[PDB]
């Protein structure tokens, strides 16, 4: 069955780089599209970056342009997001979310269990 | 962020909708899904491509959408259905995935009631160590979703502001508690502080002063 | 009820274990069963009569029994695990099944911390208005588990006493406030009244009094 | 697949009656016993009732003894529990626990219903 197992989510003081792991198993790890969300504490949920099959086009939430980096694995059905001069309005919980359609849409079939990132 | 009623509700048995608005870059032209959260845990899909219901989704929820406005279905209030619900849709312009403000929905086991506001000044202890913290107190309101509001004078408070998520009294009617910490010195400054409570667009505010 | 402890956490992938001690007439004659709930929602059977467990539950569970005493172990810990975990047994004196105090389990994402009790004594604009109340306000404490107790002078109030489940802060550090109603005839009359915050076994109490 | 939905719950004031029906699907309801689990807010789970599978033999908790009547209707799958003369603290949520084996082991809980008194 399809599992996602989120990592690498701690505590830093605000301007420290993390780097979040997430290992996929059960389906075609490079056959979907990956994406990351995240949801505050006592808040709804916020949109972080999403990373194509190929690995060819990455996009990222305004609130984190050009401060995360995604990437990923097909060889090691694993995904990475790079955190880069955090701050501490990232504070919050991480989810790893698969996507069934072709990409381009926020439906997500499977999340990860998630990893809890606090900053201060 | 897309426009979602912080909190709805509705009797057992009774078909409620929960309305995702946005604008014309998102929704419009693109689908709306729809995802169900228990606190604490991962979210699960529960309607996708807007009327389309994924494997294990009961019968009784349904979606629709028509031009920027979205609004998600069920029938046959549960008690199993309580979760927060997010809508979710591509947006170009912002060319990423958009979420929704966040609807908690609860099936009402009584009749809907009004927070008991009370806001507490600093304590003198507390000033005595050089350390001023205030507290709104926030109880008796049911269902239990609020949003909270300082205002330093007529200024509203960005930073420092703290909320506890609503928590069950023993009469089944929600409680939460917001606080404010300061310095005494910012604490002296100012004229006067505001705790505003909000539920379901009716809102209650209390003011003390030093 | 099942005496087990309120908090129990570790670090991710380390295996925790949860002790529920009981009665002779209890665990001793009959096997125990964990449930885990996951908070307002119905619980799940995880473990069943001592060590056996139901489809569909992690091959890392594992249960055992001593005596009088069962010991639920999680191995390879994961997020999936954070519940409030219960242990039940069929009891002969009660002819019943009897129930855990209940076992928060939390997955440490930073150190453990202490609480900050501030007291707050009824404000003045309610006391005008008839109704006296006092809120004891709990903040950046970690884990998420606490035990709140309220006596007036040295004699515990068991009543009218309100408690928030605790809840996280932007800083993912817990907070929660309990609070008692009063009336001013109560208020007044006593000397003082006391809030009592129990963190892991360390207990803080602080004080009000009009003046 | 198994299936269990409480109802009933409602909001009255102490020393009321109220009657909770629970109905079963997916399993044959006359095979195993059925129970009540019942969780005050803020605290943790309670032990009500079980109900053997004939219907036979009735087990109340100490708290509850002489107050509620437990019953079972098999031939329409359907749990009922009949609180009579309720008090304050029987305030809380109450669950559906189906048996495996006089046994403390519920396989599958229902949603749970909300039980105010005030
Ligand atoms: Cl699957
Ligand atoms: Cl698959
Ligand atoms: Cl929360
Ligand atoms: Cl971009
Ligand atoms: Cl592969
Ligand atoms: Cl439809
Ligand atoms: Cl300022
Ligand atoms: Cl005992
Ligand atoms: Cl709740
Ligand atoms: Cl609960
Ligand atoms: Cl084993
Ligand atoms: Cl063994
Ligand atoms: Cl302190
Ligand atoms: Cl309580
Ligand atoms: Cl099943």
């Amino acid at each position: 069955q399809v599992q996602l197992v989120e990592s690498g989510g701690a505590l830093v003081e605000p301007g420290g780089s993390l780097r979040l792991s997430c290992v996929a198993s059960g389906f075609p790890f490079n056959e979907y599209d990956m994406s990351w969300v995240r949801q505050a504490p006592g808040k709804g949920l916020e949109w972080v970056s999403t990373i194509k099959s190929d690995g060819a086009y990455t996009y990222y939430g305004d609130n984190v342009k050009g401060r995360f980096t995604i990437s990923r694995d097909n060889a090691k059905n694993t995904l990475y997001l790079q955190m880069n001069s955090l701050k501490s309005e990232d504070t919050g919980v991480y989810y790893c979310a698969k996507e069934a359609r072709i990409g381009v849409s926020g439906t997500y079939d499977y999340w990860g269990q998630g990893t809890q990132v606090t900053v201060s | 962020v897309l426009t979602q009623p912080p909190s709805t509700s509705g009797t057992p048995g009774q078909r409620v909708t929960i309305s995702c608005s946005g604008s014309s870059s998102n929704i419009e032209t693109n689908t709306v899904n729809w995802y169900q959260q228990l606190p604490g845990t991962a979210p699960k899909l529960v309607m996708h491509t807007n009327n389309q219901r994924p494997s294990g989704v009961p019968d009784r929820f349904s979606g629709s959408r028509s031009g920027t406005s979205a609004s998600l279905a069920i029938g046959g209030l549960q008690s199993e259905d309580e979760a927060d619900y997010f809508c979710a849709a591509w947006d170009d312009n912002l060319n990423g995935v958009i979420f929704g403000g966040g609807t908690k929905l609860t099936v009402l086991g009584q009749p809907k009631a009004a927070p008991s506001v009370t806001l507490f000044p600093p304590s003198s202890e507390e000033l005595q160590a050089n350390k001023a913290t205030l507290v709104c107190l926030i109880s008796d309101f049911y269902p239990g979703a609020v949003t909270v509001a300082w205002k330093a004078d007529s200024s509203p408070v960005k930073a420092g502001v703290e909320t506890t998520t609503p928590s069950k009294q023993s009469n089944n009617k929600y409680a939460a508690s917001s606080y404010l910490s300061l310095t005494p010195e910012q604490w002296k400054s100012h004229k006067s502080y505001s705790c505003q409570v909000t539920h379901e667009g009716s809102t209650v505010e209390k003011t003390v002063a030093p």
